[PDB]
């Protein structure tokens, strides 16, 4: 039914959450620039285990009061500090197609974004879940692409996937 | 609902709250023992609360009966939004009264430019939140086809009207889902899905029910 926090109340449709690690070894999400991006670009989870990311809007085109497992999302991040150069950044995420480590999740302007939506579905006693991305059925688990040269955990549509999240509200 | 007014109390009486711990969804009370609602409403554990006004206090006018039967409709797709439409039968039938009455469904389609009106217990504001304890009004003409369509090219289909404006400002919003559009007395929409809430050249996309009145007459007498 709802998707729960980890107070066990349902996620607001169009409310603010951290979306942190099931497991204590890594933080929450977040953006960095990956590859020759100047600017934070790659959805990333944190390597840094106190490191909570960046808060993240998730809600439903449905105007249902929570957010249901199963239904269409969208996310964005709330504002965060980037260099002058970089304000004004989107901040939505999308999925962007046949780059090198597979379709990934990037936030900015993509020429090359895919037309979908994210969707959210329970793993886990306690309040565990992954997403999942659905081009516009066939849906791809994401997961995470260790960046080779930087170590980066990108956050990419994975097969042999899922990375799994626990929400947590900034309220 | 954004930009509506408080409800005279108890005057929009086929309005139902559905409740799962607290109101997430609203509906329609069509006979007794039936109320229309949205598909993506969808719970396996329902209320339905009727008669009434503010949802946070008891007012000794409610009725709280539990769904028995939950039926989504046959072709509602959860990815293009489509068929949003969704049947409860009550264990009980609900008592009728002033406080809690039927609403008819549409002998026909309503026409662009007909002003309806839209209500719900649904968050007020265009940007953050706030749900009221009273029931919200807003009147709203139902937009043209070719308007609706150009709002949310590639997204509009058969089943969906546009009711709001274009300007933004009044709209339906988080909460209000699956509560009634009534237009001359009769049932043209179940709020449904936006974009935000109240943003320009965003209007409401709302269940076109006077495409249902067969399934529903059918499932009601089948079931
Ligand atoms: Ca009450």
């Amino acid at each position: 039914d709802f998707v729960l926090d980890n107070e066990g109340n349902p996620l607001e449709n169009g409310g603010t959450y951290y979306i942190l690690s099931d497991i204590t070894a890594f933080g929450g999400i977040r953006a960095a620039p990956t590859g020759n991006e100047r600017c934070p670009l790659t959805v990333v989870q944190s390597r840094n285990e106190l490191d909570k990311g960046i808060g993240t809007i998730i809600s439903s085109p449905y105007r249902i009061r929570f957010i249901a497992e199963g239904h269409p999302l969208s996310l964005k991040f709330d504002s965060f500090a980037v260099i002058m150069l970089c304000v004004g950044i989107p901040t939505e995420w999308s999925v962007v197609e046949d780059l090198p480590e597979g379709p990934a999740v990037k936030i900015g302007e993509n020429k090359d974004a895919m037309d979908g939506w994210f969707r959210l579905e329970r793993v886990s006693e306690f309040n565990n879940y992954k997403l999942v991305f659905c081009p516009q059925d066939k849906c791809g688990d994401i997961g995470i692409s260790i960046d080779h040269d930087d170590g980066t955990r990108r956050l990419v549509v994975s097969k042999n996937k899922p990375l799994v999240v626990q929400f947590q509200k900034l309220d | 609902i954004v930009g509506g007014y408080t409800c005279a109390a108890n005057s929009i009486p086929y309005q139902v709250s559905l409740n799962s711990g607290s109101h997430f969804c609203g509906g329609s009370l069509i006979n007794s023992q039936w109320v229309v609602s949205a598909a993506h409403c969808y719970k396996s554990r329902i209320q339905v609360r009727l008669g009434e006004h503010n949802i946070d206090v008891l007012e000794g006018n409610e009725q709280f009966i539990n769904a028995a039967k939950i039926i989504t409709h046959p072709n509602f797709n959860g990815n293009t939004l489509d068929n949003d439409i969704m049947l409860i039968k009550l264990s009980s039938p609900a008592t009728l009264n002033s406080r809690v009455a039927t609403v008819s469904l549409p002998r026909s389609c309503a026409a662009a430019g007909t002003e309806c009106l839209i209500s719900g217990w649904g968050n007020t504001k265009s940007s953050g939140s706030s749900y009221p304890s009273l029931l919200q009004c807003l009147k709203a003409p139902v937009l043209s086809d070719s308007s609706c369509k150009s709002s949310y090219p590639g997204q509009i289909t058969g089943n969906m009207i546009c009711v709001g404006f274009l300007e933004g400002g009044k709209d339906s919003c988080q909460g209000d889902s699956g509560g009634p559009v009534v237009c001359n007395g009769q049932l043209q929409g179940i709020v449904s899905w936006g974009y935000g809430c109240a943003q320009k050249n965003k209007p409401g996309v709302y269940t076109k029910v006077c495409n249902y009145v067969n399934w529903i007459q059918q499932t009601i007498a089948a079931n």
